[PDB]
RNA sequence: ACCAUGGUGACCACGGGUGACGGGGAAUCAGGGUUCGAUUCCGGAGAGGGAGCCUGAGAAACGGCUACCACAUCCAAGGAAGGCAGCAGGCGCGCAAAUUACCCACUCCCGACCCGGGGAGGUAGUGACGAAAAAUAACAAUACAGGACUCUUUCGAGGCCCUGUAAUUGGAAUGAGUCCACUUUAAAUCCUUCCGCGAGGAUCCAUUGGAGGGCAAGUCUGGUGCCAGCAGCCGCGGUAAUUCC
């Protein structure tokens, strides 16, 4: 109903909790600053689609 | 021993404080920082005195090696050199014992002298025995 | 229209002098009532007791519960509220405790929708109330 | 109370807007081609040719035959000759204007040790400055923004402590070496 | 004391407020300004609140005295002792602020004085108030993908450049850490010099925020169903949410 005072914590302590998983570490600092300069300016690949953004699916 | 270069600039002496005094930096190729024990002789089998008056101190190290760098001076005397110096860097080698009671405790007896009044033999002994 | 000569500046002077207090931020600090009337007095955060969880509902384009406390300041101990802007957080904070509050964000005034409130919830009971929500404290014991 | 110095300033400046695209992207390609560790050196940079050009603006508006601009000009010119941004014979107050912020990360020790070829791939020559290597004529130094001047900057090869400038290898040499003779003869 | 009846004022006196010590300055910056400056420099004021004095060349002194007010100690009940807005520390107010550490060796000061004193001052410990530098792998060999380089050709990969998957290794690479020895200093520790150590999921492992718009980045999957919530604003949410978790 309403929730008038009652379920102060009903979508965080029902939605299912996902063990986030272990990975790579990421490379910081000046890498940060080389791997993703050759992603961004020295690939300008030949591909189309109108600038597709760097986050695409 | 082997590679160690003591060079000297801006020396200048001054008979006012009867002292032999003058910049020395010490180039070493890759050794360690040489301690004063083999740099205060080599002035003295090269100004040719006693190594009782040549004081050496402030060597402070470049980045990287080679020239460390310091100042050092050369008594006339060392009845001179026992008059008019510091007991600090003149007690750095063995000459001189430096042992009193730690300042703290000797400022508790001045101030308990000055609680008993007068009683000569009351400031001296204002509390020995009771130890 | 304006007042120009080259003897005037009195006339400058006094005219600006009062013509000043008809804003709002030049009147707020510096007639000084509005110094008194922040609770705070003087500064941004001031600890306080939880009296009780007493729920509000937001403004018009919306509909929900939002959840609110009811602080008592320590120094100057008039009441106020204070939101608590998390999502399970009702239940980490407790009767009796002590809080911190803030300002709510934009100098004295609501955000968002919460109708009347002035102040945010920080670190209840000397715990951080995001270090409850992310799990890098406990409450004590 | 102190005889502590108090003199301290800031060096970089923050830009005036944020997340504009033709600002960061341009600036992108230069944290990327120069090899820099992060923005924060390359804000630190065109602050420094920022104020350059600032004193400059003024030198542009003091008029011919004056003394503070031919005494404090001159001095400008005499310093940054010396620096290499600027050549030598065609020192003027009008070409210090057109300047541009790549002629300072060039002037960098860590791209002037790169082009004479001590080490390549401009990444390890950051690292090669840093790890304790590459020296000025008498000085080894970990520092990769050292501004080289022209003077000195012929003097740029290995320290004679480097291993690749002398010897008396680190432990990667003599911990490979140990396991053959421990097991072994 | 005797006389004179005057003085100040809308050019803002008088009265009150000041969360006002005054200044040299700090931030800010087209120019005009705006705001702070309690604070390390100089000038003033005050040592619990008012008041009164002795001695001194110099005091209305409080690390001098006595009175009153207020707070407060020892005590055998007779009487004593007081005053940290000095340095360390405590309590209390507080969103809110350093160790009951060492030394006079350095900058100076006083004296009867080359000799003594110094919580002045310096050395440390806390310190992500802050400011200045700067780690967190680069090098590689296939290798995965592109290259104005190739045959008299969109023959096909490649004698050559950059990048990521994903390697296998390496060696005159290396610090932080571990720790000698010098060194610094009053004796130390710092930090620099230097042995010895010290890196294959370099496990010695980068966090703070955001992803509709302002505004750089997801209409990817799930949970939810105007509930929970997000959001500085505009908004989003009511069974397929690019905004919540």
């Amino acid at each position: 109903v309403h929730g008038s005072l009652a379920r102060a914590g009903k979508v965080r302590g029902q939605t299912p909790k996902v063990a986030k998983q272990e990975k790579k570490k990421k490379k910081t600092g000046r890498a940060k600053r080389r791997m993703q300069y050759n992603r961004r300016f020295v690939n300008v690949v030949p591909t189309f689609g109108k600038k597709k953004g760097p986050n695409a699916n | 021993n082997d590679t160690v270069t003591i060079r000297t600039r801006k020396f200048m002496t001054n008979r006012l404080l009867q002292r032999k005094q003058m910049v020395i930096d010490v180039l070493h190729p890759g050794k360690a920082t040489v301690p004063k024990t083999e740099i205060r002789e080599k002035l003295a089998k090269m100004y040719k005195t006693t190594p009782d008056v040549i004081f050496v101190f402030g060597f402070r190290t470049h980045f990287g090696g080679g020239k460390t760098t310091g100042f050092g001076m050369i008594y006339d005397s060392l009845d001179y050199a026992k008059k008019n110096e510091p007991k600090h860097r003149l007690a750095r080698h063995g000459l001189y014992e430096k042992k009193k009671t730690s300042r703290k405790q000797r400022k508790e007896r001045k101030n308990r002298m000055k609680k008993v009044r007068g009683t000569a033999k009351a400031n001296v002994g204002a509390g020995k025995k009771p130890k | 229209g304006k007042c120009r000569g080259l003897r005037t500046a009195r006339k400058l002077r006094s005219h600006r002098r009062d013509q000043k207090w008809h804003d709002k931020q030049y009147k707020k600090a510096h007639l000084g009532t509005a110094l008194k009337a922040n609770p705070f007095g003087g500064a941004s955060h001031a600890k306080g007791i939880v009296l009780e969880k007493v729920g509000v509902e937001a403004k018009q384009p919306n509909s929900a519960i939002r959840k609110c406390v009811r602080v008592q300041l320590i120094k100057n101990g008039k009441k106020i509220t204070a939101f608590v802007p998390n999502d399970g957080c009702l239940n980490f904070i407790e009767e009796n405790d002590e809080v911190l509050v803030a300002g709510f964000g934009r100098k004295g005034h609501a955000v968002g929708d919460i109708p009347g409130v002035r102040f945010k919830v920080v670190k209840v009971a000397n715990v951080s109330l995001l270090a409850l929500y992310k799990g890098k404290k406990e409450r004590p014991r | 109370p102190v005889a502590r110095s108090w003199v301290c300033r800031k060096t970089y400046v923050t830009p005036r807007r944020p997340f504009e695209k033709s600002r960061l992207d341009q600036e992108l390609k230069l944290i990327g081609e120069y090899g820099l560790r992060n923005k924060r050196e390359v804000w630190r940079v065109k602050f420094t040719l920022a104020k350059i050009r600032k004193a400059a603006r003024e030198l542009l508006t003091l008029d011919e035959k004056d003394p503070r601009r031919l005494f404090e000009g001159n001095a400008l010119l005499r310093r940054l000759v010396r620096i290499g941004v600027l050549d030598e014979g065609k020192m003027k107050l009008d070409y210090i204007l057109g300047l541009k912020i790549e002629d300072f990360l060039e002037r960098r020790l860590q791209t002037q040790v790169f082009k004479l070829g001590l080490a390549k791939s401009i990444h390890h020559a950051r690292v090669l400055i840093r790890q304790r290597h590459i020296r000025v004529r008498k000085q080894v130094v970990n520092i990769p923004s050292f501004i080289v001047r022209l003077d000195s900057q012929k003097h740029i090869d290995f320290s004679l402590r480097s291993p690749y400038g002398g010897g008396r290898p680190g432990r990667v040499k003599r911990k490979n070496a140990k396991k053959g003779q421990g097991g072994a003869g």
